[PDB]
């Protein structure tokens, strides 16, 4: 039983906007870390988009996507293979915004324009300005030896489609564009070989 | 052999006691023996081992300045601040024994414990919205640790064992602890290391003896120590988590367990007990006892 | 049926003191002879001893206008002839109108000590003593007091607040009210059981707490031994139904007769003594054969109820548990119900192998027939005509139960509004320091035992009987009143304005002594219950962390004193900003709004910037220079950032 850690940091190519209050406030905050205020991406965020592209790409019910994010169907208990930490906004980036004095959150006003009485409503998003980077960590657990390369490919083909798709928020409006930049593919745990294995 | 295992949490965890939305700060011995159990199985190792020669304590709050051990069970003669605090350090456990600690350093202790911070995630499902259906929304709890903090245990035990106890700890950094682990939480970084301050605690003659761990005695060990004792009474009960163990997820047994830190002035040893029914795996739950002597 | 006539003597002893305010003892003997059923010689001698049977007399030793009292009288004579009658279980209608009427009178009139101990109060404790001094002579004056006569017995329920906010939530809103109920009544109910096997009236209850009960009882060892019999037959009982979820503890001190009179002051030092007695046996709690019977479970069981999170009970096909499903129903027939019956059959189970089901008027004689020894109790019915029950005061409080249709949508039809933003206001108010206060509120000369009991009695008549009076008027829903902490939800415009009611009747109510803290948020009708109440207890905490009187409104930073956010906020601020934007037509959202933004600005240059959006913005002259003072001063800034908002809230849509 082996473990792989994937190092990697998430750039943020436009504003992102992962959810999680006082009139004429921004009534959308981004998740940010309790006790740091640094805006995190949740590794739940990540690990659904990652199984919902996959099901889309494959079509869940499939044997693969199910076996790499966990199942609990009857008689096909099955633990997650794709541990994802959330984000975390880098250190890089930090001192990167600290300087210039920028912000590391920008807000986005947006409206609606209704279709019968015209009129618009205003709301308020929190995004992490672009630019900003999150460290990644993914841990891989190696229960199979047999279906380690077919589980990495199925990773690099989720992650091709995250780098074309977005992350959280309403993505089809220009939020959540974000590209994968992997530091690193190692074994922490366990003798097996990952440098063959790249995630992109 | 006590050795002193610090725990640092990169990312929150959520350590579920009843439900998934609460958090608690810390886990009783139980769930993390039930992990190293489960670390060893996947890491093909023996349990018989770990089960027999191994006694670990509850894992408790640390920060940068002192390691805090659960408030003893001992008569009082205000006291809300007393039932405030949870969690005294060591050179305070001492003399709160002897009894010198007042109320106002009572409730100043417990300010001082700066563990962390508990937090509420709220997240969604969204598998129905495909299957024409909507998405349900659903909260998990939080504990995020500050950086100076984290949280520790004493494990006792032979030198294969503690050997053993570095390997599954060692793959436990990655595996987590807690609920909500593989999605996104309980990620934590170990250090293993001798403490002589904790050896000294540990090497004590006192009238009352203190648990440092969840524990109950057997019926025969129960009509002794029972006697001239305060204690809390804890329920543990959960979901089995295994593949092997059935078709579908089975509740376990519900156990009741004297909580850490509870006063018996006759010591008990611990049992392993088996809340497993009807199952493919006997089930484990660790109910060994690690003791503190004190004198009130 | 000596004992029987010594408790009506007792209750009555000090009658004939009121007609006297129209040898008052001779007097309330002649009065009680005209009765016929009052005319027992028990009872006539009680009253006539007591102004020097002698158990009456020593018991007595160890405790407006005439016009007015004439008509008190007349309505007396009236109930004593028609509505009042002399009986086994008779007495307990009887301490009910004793409460109603004799409340407001004085135990002594025209004296130099202070007259802060009421007629009921001192009949009331006169009675409980004289029984509890029957009891000693049946087991069998200066060296009287010396020797122990009395056991300060008093019972604590454990897990209380764990058990209230045990829920699923997916029905919170009715768990939550019910399970506090169920509490309550529970608690009633095992304090009439002890009453009963002891064969003793409510009178030897003397004050009850939330979670709590504080009886006098005789030392009597058969008194001793039927608490060994009662706490052991409650602790089996409360582990067959809930698992360690609920216990309650039994520990009773005996006091000399001096000690109830608070001679050297051993009588708050004895209370002390038996609370620790209390918290040693909460310690233990549990014995070697209960912890055995707990791990002794065969089965797990494959499914759990959701709510109790129990897989041992039978589990139902929506999951709710027995327990659960009950309290659940139960829930409904509270509040649209008024009495409250302990049944042999029934949907909430109570100890003795009784239940509890809130039935109507005629349910409630129906169930007495069906039944023998069936206990009822009314809700709020200040009647004491009605016999075989006793009063129970609950809060309950509900402006959509007022219409059916209303009664359908619940919380809903509180957001549903013609203006103004549609929330639902949720207020956590709690007591400051009640605990401490309930010990050093009476200085120790002051402190006794009929002191005391008029304290707690006094508390929970605000609590529940007058918050109802409060709120009337109001899109208000009392969740729960509890004892010193409160659960509401309603309208959040509703909610800020009762709350300020609630604090300026309470003041008048405790007389300055007494401040409570509170916390209040605004959530959308969708928002889910659960999250109300534990983020608006923070807000609560909030306040509470403050020294003594403060609120939190909406978000935490919004923080202010009672007074504060009535005064400074509402009618100093907000008012003349209201009758701003009505009269004048340049005025608008987009003014109040731009204003906003240039407040919350910590930079001193958006003073600045206000006054230049003041110069042109056409505003009155005493109004901008009013603005323009509020946004230097530091404070008055925060309180003119919350006016505008209240009129943005209000003024939405």
């Amino acid at each position: 039983y082996s473990k792989i850690r994937i190092v990697g940091k998430i750039d943020v190519l436009t504003g992102l906007h992962i959810g999680g209050s006082m009139i004429g406030a921004i009534a959308s905050p981004v998740v940010r870390d309790p006790y740091s205020r640094l805006p995190i991406i949740p590794g739940s965020s990540i690990k659904g988009k990652m199984r919902s592209l996959l099901a889309k790409h494959i079509g869940q019910d499939a044997p693969e996507i199910l076996r790499l994010f966990g199942s609990s169907q009857k008689g096909a208990i099955q633990s997650s293979r794709l541990q994802i930490s959330d984000a975390f906004f880098s250190k890089a980036s930090q001192e990167e915004f600290d300087k210039k004095d920028l912000a590391y959150t920008e807000t986005k006003f947006e409206n609606t324009i209704s279709r019968l009485t015209a009129v618009a409503n205003p709301r308020q998003i929190e995004r992490v300005t672009r630019g900003a980077s999150f460290d990644f960590h993914i841990i891989y657990n190696v229960e199979n030896i047999n279906e380690v390369m077919a589980d990495f490919e199925n990773i690099k083909t989720a992650i091709h489609l995250l780098e074309n798709d977005y992350l959280g928020g309403g993505g089809t409006r220009g939020n959540g564009r974000i590209r994968f930049v992997i530091d690193s593919i190692d074994t922490v745990v366990g003798d097996f070989d990952s440098s063959n294995l790249s995630i992109k | 052999v006590v050795k002193l295992v610090k725990l640092t949490f990169k990312s929150p965890v959520h350590f579920g006691m009843k439900r998934l939305s609460d958090s608690n700060h810390t886990i009783a011995a139980d769930t993390l023996f039930s992990a190293l159990i489960i670390e060893a199985l996947q890491q093909q190792l023996e349990l018989s081992h770990l089960l027999n020669n191994l006694v670990i304590t509850d894992l408790f709050p640390y920060n940068k300045t002192s390691y805090f051990l659960p408030k003893p069970l001992i008569r009082i003669e205000g006291y809300k601040a007393f039932k405030k605090l949870t969690y005294i350090p060591v050179e305070n456990y001492s003399e709160y024994l002897r009894g010198e600690i007042d109320s106002l350093e009572a409730s100043k202790i417990a300010e001082s414990l700066n563990l962390g911070k508990a937090s509420l995630s709220t997240k969604v499902s969204l598998q129905a919205v495909d299957h024409n259906g909507e998405s349900e929304p659903y909260s998990v709890g939080n504990f995020t640790f500050y950086p100076e903090s984290g949280l520790y245990f004493l494990a006792k035990g032979n030198a294969d064992t503690i050997g053993q106890l570095e390997i599954l700890m060692h793959a436990l950094q990655y595996s987590g602890i807690g609920g909500k682990r593989s999605a996104g939480y309980g990620q934590f970084r170990c250090t293993i290391e001798d403490s002589g301050k904790f050896d000294s605690l540990l090497s004590q003659t006192g009238n009352i003896a203190i648990l440092l761990s969840s524990a109950m005695a057997s019926d025969e060990e129960l009509v002794d120590c029972l006697e001239d004792a305060r204690y809390l009474l804890k329920k543990r009960t959960g979901f089995v988590q295994s593949k092997t163990y059935a078709d579908q997820l089975v509740k376990k047994k519900d156990f009741y367990a004297f909580s850490a830190g509870s006063t018996f002035y006759q010591k008990f040893n611990g049992k392993i007990f088996d809340v497993s029914d009807n199952g493919r795996h006997s089930v484990y739950r660790y109910a060994k006892a690690f003791w503190l002597e004190g004198k009130i | 049926n000596k004992k029987l006539e010594l408790m009506y003597g007792s209750l009555l002893h000090d009658i004939g003191k009121i007609v006297y305010r129209s040898t008052h003892s001779k007097i309330g003997s002649q009065f009680l002879n005209k009765f016929k059923p009052f005319q027992l010689s028990g009872i006539v001698d009680s009253v006539s001893y007591h102004h020097y049977a002698y158990i009456t007399y020593i018991a007595d030793n160890i405790a407006y206008t005439s016009s007015q009292y004439a008509a008190l009288v007349n309505k007396m004579t009236d109930d004593l002839s028609n509505k009042l009658k002399v009986g086994p279980d008779s007495f307990s209608s009887l301490l009910q109108w004793t409460e109603s009427l004799w409340s407001y009178i004085p135990s002594s009139t025209d004296t130099n000590q202070v007259m802060d101990v009421s007629l009921y109060d001192h009949s009331k404790i006169t009675c409980a003593i004289a029984s509890c001094i029957y009891d000693y002579l049946t087991e069998m004056t200066k060296q009287f007091y010396q020797e122990d006569v009395f056991l300060l017995v008093s019972l604590d329920m454990s897990g209380i607040q764990d058990f209230i906010y045990n829920i699923s939530g997916s029905k919170a809103l009715k768990s939550l009210r019910s399970r506090s109920f169920y509490l309550e009544t529970m608690l009633e109910s095992l304090v009439d059981d002890l009453l009963s096997d002891l064969e003793l009236s409510r009178a030897n209850l003397l004050y009850t707490g939330g979670g709590h009960a504080y009886l006098l009882l005789p030392n009597t060892e058969r008194a001793r031994d039927v608490l060994a019999s009662f706490e052991g037959e409650m602790k089996e009982w409360f582990i067959k139904i809930f698992k360690t979820d609920l216990s309650v503890a039994i520990a009773y001190k005996a006091c000399t007769g001096e000690d109830l009179m608070n001679s050297n002051g051993t009588y708050s030092d004895l209370w002390q003594t038996v609370s620790r007695k209390l918290s040693d046996k909460k310690a233990h709690k549990y014995s070697l054969n209960e912890i055995k019977l707990f791990n002794s479970t065969i089965h797990a069981g494959t499914q759990e109820c959701k709510e109790c999170l129990r897989s041992d009970i039978d589990i139902s096909e929506d999951s709710l548990c027995k327990i659960c499903e009950g309290i659940i129903a139960i829930s409904n027939d509270l509040r649209d119900y008024s009495f409250f019956v302990v049944s042999p059959e029934g949907k909430v189970p109570l100890p003795r192998n009784r239940y509890l089901s809130v039935e109507n008027q005629d349910g409630a004689e129906r169930k007495i027939k069906m039944n023998k020894e069936t206990r009822i109790y009314s809700k709020n019915q200040p009647f004491v005509g009605k016999q075989l029950v006793t009063n129970l005061w609950m809060c309950d409080y509900d402006f959509s139960t007022l219409n059916p249709e209303t009664k359908k949508q619940g919380i809903a039809s509180y957001v549903n509004r013609e203006v103004g933003i549609p929330r639902l206001g949720v207020l956590r108010a709690d007591i400051d320091n009640l605990g401490t206060t309930f010990i050093k509120g009476i200085p120790e000369q002051y402190r006794s035992i009929s002191r005391t009991a008029t304290l707690s009695r006094q508390l929970s008549m605000f609590f529940k009987f007058e918050l109802s009076n409060i709120l009337k008027g109001a899109r208000i829903s009392v969740i729960y009143s509890g004892g010193d902490d409160l659960f509401l939800i309603g309208a959040w415009d509703d909610v800020i304005s009762k709350a300020l009611v609630l604090r300026k009747a309470f003041t008048r109510f405790s007389a300055g002594k007494l401040t409570f803290s509170a916390g209040i948020g605004m959530y959308p009708v969708k928002y889910p219950i659960s999250k109300m109440a534990s983020e608006t207890g923070v807000l609560e905490d909030l306040a509470k962390r403050g020294e003594k009187n403060q609120v939190a409104l909406w978000n935490d930073s919004k923080v202010f004193g009672w007074s504060q956010l009535e005064e400074q906020i509402l009618k100093e601020k907000m008012i003349p900003l209201q009758e701003a934007l009505t009269n004048s037509q340049e005025h608008g959202k987009s003014f109040l709004y731009k204003m906003l933004e240039l407040l919350r600005n910590e930079d001193q240059i958006n003073i600045a910037r206000l006054a230049y959006l003041l110069a042109r913005s056409s505003l009155s002259e005493e109004l901008t220079q009013s603005i323009f003072a509020w946004s230097q001063n530091k404070q008055q800034k925060v309180e003119l950032i919350t006016a505008i908002e209240y009129l943005v809230y209000q003024i939405r849509e």
